[PDB]
């Protein structure tokens, strides 16, 4: 029974991380900033989707400002104290929750707007107005209180590196397992399902022209998907490493850790599509 | 007391229940008794009826125990090569080309009421002493040994820490005992058909077994100090009183194997390993103990199995079945040496077939008497 | 040398159950999608979308059986016996069937083009029946050997189960038969019907009008594509197996590396149909 | 000092060889098949440059008719014998350097197309119909006479390889020096001249359309071009391995081989364009 | 504290540097001059940004024309001398520093362009002719002197590396770190500065067409940055693990220095990229 055999040289990803983070940072800081100050503060928006779209680039917008921070950590050993810690984790989770949580909305806006076509405007209204608030940002802040509590920074063989620290790996399995939930399978089910009866009332119209809007919103939908699936596969992996199921693989648990460090780096490219979806149609 | 040498055969007690241990012999409680005796008898370890009763019962338990299908009538580099080389557990080594079993048994011989065995317990023992200063008498005698093979002598009881060479008076006969402190032992390994984990014939995760081509070759490997037993028992040779050779000199000395076409017997490592009798080319062993620079110096033999073998007591043959299949081992200590040893210019100790000699070294010193 | 060693590597055993869950996600989603939009909504107009329906069907057995063998990948078979018997069958089924109509569409495609003028009931026919009494009951029929010997094995605290061969020369000759029905006869079969279209289209340079077969040809040219790596594996794999070629333990490891990878990168023909449906070419 | 110590048993490579041999032995069979089929035999064509198109499609035929004596030899070691080597090494040589000569050929007939535009069209059907089998196809045999004697097969360790064998290395790194001058030097300034003297008198033009044929010229030079110089630079660095220079590395020297393997095998994609700028216009 | 730990295989480095070296030599050499045939001397010009890509072309045909001495370092060892070592690292500098200024002159011209397309004419006449000489190759001739004077060939064992040897090692990371200033921090200010004003007044504009030919632009210096990039937070990590900030990965700083040759290879893929995007649009 060997406990640890903990591995943590990890030569390569030491430059591959922050290649990726500088990349992903510079194209997020530059096309996020630029998309608002053309939507939101020019008031250039004429369809319903780009509220949400906005909003998902000012969430994205204040994850790339904190990635220098990811940046810095993933590269050299950080200095910057335990409130910073605690700040760079919560805007992490909340970017995190709010992303899936306003792809869940922006489809069932698509569905509304496709199924009930004539009576529902208002509908639409104070679905981007009114309760957007309460559908997405302070469900976001409220599943965010553990990570205020449970962010600090440790006292290593001088490391300092600071985690998400919890008292015990069933807590980590519970935890893990509700960012599974929360993160990919029910807004999961709300998307494809809304989409698939969307498409099958697509098939009553005519070969109507209200499909030439739904290409971009779903290869919005389908690139993130796409970007977060191996992320959370890797996630579920571990997981069921936890719990002594796989527990053979101790360097195969190894191998999972710098591989979900890998993907969880590949899994932050969800800023970069945002602008370049705008630059594109 | 007064005492007479007297020709009745006596009874075995022995450790072993098989099928011959029980039969023929008693159950052994391991009363073994000696009282010195300040007399002096003549003890002969050749003209001993003990001896030749020792023999004939061995060779009986050996006709039993292994049955022969059909008896028959007159009518450069040095590679020191352990048990864990690669070579080793596939049995694909640069070997020879081609050309019931009973289970440690181990009896004593009890004297029958009226009657004593005197053991003649005098150091200097060379098989034999005329005046025997140090008599003992014991009614029990120890514990012997029934392995049979040429060249050698395993699972023996009376290797000491020194060596002693037994040596017969009229010919060149030599019994050589061996030293225990050097931990001469010996191993034999025959790998047969080596399998894999269980068939898994699929589609995906296929295995194959390594089926041994070779059922004819074994290797034994043979360790201990025995450098520095060769030097021990030349140096006992050189300070032997029947050496006619240079006793200041032990490079006269030489060790020697039979010619070419003398019997297999005699040039062979003629020995069983566990039902199956192996036929060794101690060539290698023999330029790794003489240190013949420019040849192949080796620490084990390439072993041939037959299936027929020479009777060793009497005249005929014995022809068995052929091996079976699986892992074959054997695992002894090696006790005592028989050769024949030649005086001369230069001294040469050649390796003789006489299996009886063993038992006759085992028995020597016993003697029985009639009270 | 002692035997034959048998180990995957933990990069397949991560990355592999990755690709099983992509191809599972998209392929259910769009088998699905194609399904509810053509076997429910009737919107058939052409042929081919009867042959791209049993395509779609056959898909999404396999497909809704695809997790079993990605938590196969990665722990051990506790399911039972008659479970794996399940989705070997219904592997092999898709597997052999698949083939079956992606050789039918391309002898429909000939019987239309060459045969233009005296061929409008018997296109109907094999759009009615001749699929079905001619690529199921054959598939069908290669399923016995499976349904046969098929067995699961407990190998050193590893449950694995797989079609348990008495001998080698099953498994040798097995894979040569997967060969000639995978690869050979419908290989001579499809190029021979489309040799003959081509030749005859050079014929029928006077008229553009008919320009539907494009996506015919990137099916079949993407289809063979995704699966050649695969067979040309067992190829490698069966020669090995019979003793024609000899390398010792690090080929045949290297075999079962490069087997495992190509099952995930020739998987990927689940996902052919829905993308095709979704680009119109 | 060790010269080669080839003893390296490369697994990887022996896999990657076959399946690349056999996809683009199977994409040489199709393509060219039906390119030959459409212009040899229906006579279909309509310009000058499609007869170029012709001879090189069978010169490519030639190579992959055989192509897979080079798969089994990846595979395993040759048992054909060593009549098939020759004929393979021979017919190797004419396609590698007939190519070449029919890529300046035709370089040079898109150079008097553009150029001289009005007073050469007898010079265009000279070089269409007469001299271009005494300038690519007969020459390209004047320079495998040595290729003829000089290949042969060997008498190893019950291998019997199939590769040219010389009695010293001053011939071997003169005909890889003459292999780089045939590919590289003086039809590559042929066609570096001939491009710069259209390019420049290209824009002498008033926006013509006669830009659009010389695309699909330039495309399959510069695709040409770029599937082969790895191979070339990879055996001119192997030249410059002997000839008493750069001895410092043997790992270095095996790895170099090993790159000449891969190389070659990507190499082939030569086989591959000739149908492909045909499929798409 | 192990000082230097230094590496001697460099196996893979030494094959693969000269392969990209000769790629990116001969398609510079082949579209520089082709393009300067065109616009330099047959003055098809018409436009102001073709001006700068001209001037951006003859640095870069003065870098192509030295990269082979680049690519006999990569495969070998120096056995020209000093004067030619003092040559190729001066223009290699001028090349580097030339084509980052040229492009903020292409985004300075198109913020006059845009923002100032009433009254700027005749400073953007005076722009294009006189003062951009003074502002970027003056500036490039007064950085390099400290590489004119720096640029020595040590006389190593058997290497002769040519590289900018220094008295100590605080004028190498603040060189470094002035060489990371001057390639990003105020031209890439200048630049997204310049290009979000462009944005930003562009929306002003009721869907005008006047940002067609503006793309190109913006793919001209994504793209640059795109292969610059990796190389510069390269050179910065090495300067980060240099000053002793990170000091335990000396098989890291090799693992750095290994990355810092590969993407220098791959950054100099930006000769490549000015002719490929005139021949698109």
């Amino acid at each position: 029974k060997e406990p640890c055999f903990r591995e943590e040289n990890a030569n390569f990803n030491k430059i591959f991380l922050p290649t990726i983070y500088s990349i992903i940072f510079l194209t997020g800081i530059v096309g996020n900033g630029l998309v608002i100050l053309v939507m939101g503060y020019q008031k250039k928006l004429r369809s319903m989707t780009d509220k949400y779209r906005l909003h998902l680039s000012v969430a994205d917008l204040l994850f790339v400002i904190t990635l220098p921070f990811w940046a810095v950590d993933a590269v050299a050993n950080w200095y910057f104290g335990n409130f910073l810690c605690k700040a760079v984790h919560v805007i992490y989770t909340v970017n995190l929750y709010s992303s899936v949580l306003i792809l869940a909305f922006i489809s069932l806006d698509r569905y509304l707007a496709i199924v009930h076509a004539t009576n529902s405007q208002r509908p639409r209204k104070l679905l981007a107005e009114k309760v957007v608030y309460v559908g997405v940002w302070i469900p976001a802040l409220l599943l965010t209180i553990p990570d205020f509590i449970f962010a600090n920074v440790s006292e290593a063989d001088d490391r300092y590196i600071c985690d998400r620290f919890y008292p015990n790996d069933l807590w980590v399995v519970v935890f893990q397992f509700q960012h599974i939930m929360v993160g990919l399978i029910l807004p999961g089910i709300v998307i494809l399902s809304c989409y698939c009866i969307i498409i099958s009332k697509l098939s009553h119209s005519k070969g109507h022209q209200k499909r030439k809007a739904l290409k971009t919103t779903v290869i919005l939908i389908l690139a993130f998907f796409a970007c977060w699936l191996p992320y959370y596969i890797g996630i579920s992996i571990d997981s069921f490493i936890l719990l002594e199921i796989i527990k053979q693989g101790c360097e195969f648990e190894n191998t999972v850790h710098k591989w979900i460090s890998i993907t969880e780096a590949l899994a932050f490219f969800h800023c970069c599509l945002n602008p370049i979806l705008y630059a594109f149609l | 007391p007064a005492w007479r040498n007297a020709s009745i055969p006596l009874f075995c007690a022995t450790k072993n229940r098989d099928t011959w241990g029980t039969i023929q012999c008693l159950p052994d409680n391991d009363d073994y008794q000696e009282i010195a005796l300040n007399v002096t008898e003549a003890f002969d370890a050749w003209n001993n009826t003990v001896t030749e009763q020792a023999v004939e019962d061995v060779w009986n338990l050996f006709e039993t125990s292994i049955k022969p299908c059909v008896k028959l009538t007159p009518l450069q580099n040095i590679t020191i090569i352990n048990d864990t080389s690669p070579c080793v557990r596939a049995d694909n080594c640069t070997g020879l080309k081609e050309e019931h079993y009973w289970d440690a048994m181990r009896f004593r011989y009890c004297a029958p009421p009226g009657f004593a065995l005197l053991r003649c317990n005098d150091t200097n023992y060379s098989g034999f002493a005329p005046n025997c200063s140090k008599v003992v008498a014991a009614t029990c005698t120890r514990m012997m040994e029934t392995q049979s093979s040429t060249w050698f002598g395993f699972n023996g009881t009376r290797a000491e820490n020194r060596t002693y060479i037994y040596w017969h008076g009229k010919n060149n006969r030599t019994i050589i005992s061996l030293n225990n402190f050097y931990n001469l032992t010996m191993h034999c390994k025959r790998p047969g058909n080596k399998t894999v984990l269980p068939i898994m014939s699929g589609f995906k995760f296929h295995s194959k077994p390594v089926i041994n081509k070779k059922p004819r070759q074994a290797w034994c490997w043979f360790k201990g100090e025995w450098k520095e037993a060769m030097q021990e028992v030349k140096e006992t040779l050189a300070k032997h009183p029947r050496y006619k050779g240079n006793r200041s000199r032990t490079e006269n000395i030489k060790f020697k194997a039979p010619g070419r076409g003398s019997d297999p017997e005699a040039a062979y490592m003629w020995t069983n390993c566990r039902g199956e009798f192996l036929y060794c080319n101690m060539t290698w062993f023999l330029n790794w103990v003489d240190n013949r620079t420019g040849q192949k110096q080796r620490n084990y033999a390439p072993c041939h199995i037959r299936q027929i073998i020479n009777t060793w007591h009497r005249v005929g043959k014995n022809v068995y079945l052929p091996p079976r299949e699986g892992e074959l081992t054997c695992n002894s200590t090696v006790t005592s040496i028989i050769a024949n040893i030649d005086t001369g210019d230069q001294t040469d100790i050649t390796f003789s077939a006489e299996v009886a000699e063993l038992y006759r070294l085992e028995l020597g010193d016993y003697k029985l008497v009639e009270i």
